[PDB]
């Protein structure tokens, strides 16, 4: 449950990123 | 796009059911 | 150039007796 | 240190007849002589590649050393020795220990024990026969780099050295006095 | 000269029996902070230098002392600054101990920050107590970020 959990919180992290690239392009 | 939103959106699902896992698991 | 020195003198600095 | 503390083609020419008379005194001094000859046509060549003025100043030159060539008093040895000893000063080998310390300076960071060592020991070597050498600042920050180094032969190298040059030159020594007493305690 | 004495005798008291000092470790930090509580860098720098021999036991007191008292319990933000500063202190030798702590901090980090977050603007001093502590580790990992100066993705790389 916690690899998990964290692979999940950083994947959500990974992809508020995407989200701020994409607002770029 | 959508594929950002879109998995974002699954993401955040897992992300709580997971963590209603943790906290089944850590009592 | 100080290049590679060790890290303080803990590397050898046995301490004093007394 | 023991050697130091249009004239030069006339010097050439002294050199030339120093030589001659020991051709008719011994032989192989011909195969001498001929090697000089290409010697100063190559340098004066070499120095020309570096116009007009050395470039007339050159023709005379090298065709000075053509006739002179085709030329085959009193001056004897211990002149011949000090002549050469100039012109060899003059030559671009006797200004090049400043640059080869250069060069071992770059050794003191790598990445392999022996060669460091050896380095320093080499160098301990070096200032012990000439002891006014611890004045560049680079030096010095290098021999405290190792003096802090991170491995037990460099360490007892670099402290042989300071030692041999403390007990040299006998005042003076109490600058590296603290440093050197700290390093009793070396594990 | 005290603790001079007194970390000589130590080592004298280690270097025969193996076990011994990897035994109280804890409880020693814990008494050293009452101590300190009671007189008024790297202090304790000498004893994580030479537990640092055994992997295991490495691992062990560090992912002890570290979970226990940040997670779930109530200890002083004194205590906090003083484990703190002395983890930051330490010196470290190989590569595993920054990967391993970083790692484990994320993890708990990550599940207790945002249960935190979530239930806050869900809804309180015992909110503003247990922030302090979970933001001062925050800071902890970010200040030994920026000591090693490494990428996250490298980070997580590690397993």
């Amino acid at each position: 449950a916690e690899e998990d959990t964290q692979f999940n919180y950083h994947r959500k992290k990974n992809i508020a990123a995407e989200r701020k690239e994409a607002k770029q392009e | 796009l959508e594929s950002v939103r879109d998995k974002f959106q699954e993401t955040s699902d897992e992300f709580e059911a997971a963590r209603k896992r943790a906290k089944k698991a850590k009592q | 150039i100080l290049q590679e020195n060790d890290f303080g003198d803990f590397g050898m600095d046995d301490r004093e007796i007394m | 240190v023991t050697s130091k503390m249009d004239e030069i083609q006339q010097l050439q020419k002294a050199l030339l007849d120093y030589l001659d008379e020991n051709t008719e005194t011994d032989p192989s001094l011909v195969f001498s002589r001929k090697f000089y000859i290409a010697q100063w046509f190559r340098d004066t060549t070499l120095e020309t590649e570096k116009k007009e003025i050395e470039t007339t100043g050159q023709i005379m030159h090298r065709a000075e050393n053509r006739k002179k060539f085709l030329r085959s008093d009193t001056v004897d040895y211990d002149d011949a020795c000090l002549i050469v000893r100039y012109l060899a000063s003059m030559r671009p080998f006797a200004q090049s220990f400043d640059i080869y310390l250069t060069q071992i300076l770059r050794v003191l960071g790598e990445n392999a024990i022996a060669v460091r060592t050896k380095a320093m020991k080499c160098l301990s070597e070096v200032v012990a026969v000439d002891p006014s050498i611890l004045a560049r600042l680079d030096m010095q920050r290098g021999v405290h780099g190792r003096l802090m180094d991170n491995s037990t032969s460099v360490r007892e190298a670099a402290v042989e050295l300071l030692g041999r040059f403390v007990l040299c030159r006998p005042q003076l020594a109490e600058q590296y006095y603290d440093m050197l007493i700290e390093r009793i305690l070396d594990t | 000269a005290m603790r001079n004495k007194a970390d000589q005798q130590l080592v004298e008291i280690d270097k025969k029996y193996a076990g011994f000092i990897h035994m109280k470790a804890v409880a020693g930090m814990k008494m050293s902070y009452q101590v300190q509580q009671a007189i008024n860098s790297a202090l304790c720098s000498h004893l994580y230098s030479m537990i640092r021999g055994n992997r295991q036991h490495r691992r062990a007191f560090l992912i002890s002392l570290l979970n226990l008292f940040d997670d779930t319990a109530k200890t002083d933000v004194t205590m906090l600054l003083y484990i703190a500063d002395n983890l930051a202190c330490f010196p470290y030798q190989t590569q595993e101990e920054p990967l391993f702590i970083m790692h484990h901090i994320d993890i708990t980090l990550s599940v207790s920050g945002s249960n935190l977050l979530q239930s806050f603007k869900e809804s309180l001093i015992e909110f503003a107590n247990v922030s302090q502590g979970i933001l001062l580790l925050l800071m902890l990992k970010q200040h030994l970020k920026n000591l090693c100066g490494f990428s996250d993705s490298k980070i997580q790389k590690y397993s």
